[PDB]
C-alpha cells in the first residue's frame, strides 16, 4: 500500500541528491498535512466518521 | 540578556485544538457543563 | 564536523500529525467494526424472515 504507483514516471527525479530532497518533501508534506487536517476538522460531519451508526429499516 | 527564547511553536496551539476535537470537545456542551455561556 | 540543523521544531510536528491521524483512525476502526457487526446481525435477522415466508409461499404454490 505504501509504495505508491509509479502512475506518472518522472524519470530524472530517481538519484538526483536525496540529502537536498528529503527536507523539501518533509516540509511539503507538512504542509498537505496541515491544509488536510485543518480542512477534514472545519467539516460539521467529522465527529460522525468518528461514530458511525446507520439504520435503513423502518 | 542575551539568555533567548527558543521560538514559541505556534503548531502546539493548532495540533493542541486539534487534539481536543480529535477527542471529542465541544465548545457548547462542556462550557454547559462548567455553568458557562460560549 | 558537518552539522545536518533540520529543526527539531517539524521533527515533532510531523509526529504530531501522525498522532492524530493514527488516533482517528483507531477511533473510526473501533466504532465502525461495532456498526458492521451489528449490521450483518440485522441482515441475517432478516433473512430468517425471508426463507421461511419464502419456503411458505413454496408449499402455498
Amino acid at each position: 500500500d505504501v509504495i505508491q504507483y509509479p502512475d506518472t514516471i518522472s524519470s530524472n527525479v530517481i538519484l538526483e541528491s536525496l540529502s537536498h530532497s528529503t527536507e523539501k518533501n518533509v516540509v511539503t508534506c507538512i504542509r498537505e498535512n496541515e491544509e488536510l487536517l485543518k480542512e477534514l476538522f472545519s467539516s460539521p460531519h467529522f465527529q460522525a466518521t468518528l461514530s458511525p451508526e446507520c439504520n435503513p429499516w423502518p | 540578556m542575551q539568555s533567548g527564547s527558543r521560538p514559541h511553536l505556534a503548531w502546539q496551539r493548532e495540533h493542541m485544538w486539534l487534539a481536543l476535537q480529535g477527542l471529542g470537545f465541544e465548545s457548547g456542551a462542556e462550557a454547559a457543563n462548567a455553568g458557562k455561556t460560549l | 564536523t558537518p552539522v545536518n540543523l533540520v529543526p527539531e521544531d517539524m521533527v515533532e510536528m510531523i509526529e504530531s500529525q501522525t498522532l492524530l491521524l493514527t488516533y482517528l483512525t483507531i477511533k473510526m476502526q473501533k466504532n465502525l467494526f461495532r456498526l458492521e457487526e451489528k449490521a450483518e446481525r440485522n441482515l441475517l435477522l432478516v433473512n430468517d424472515q425471508k426463507d421461511q415466508l419464502q419456503e411458505t409461499i413454496h408449499m402455498m404454490k
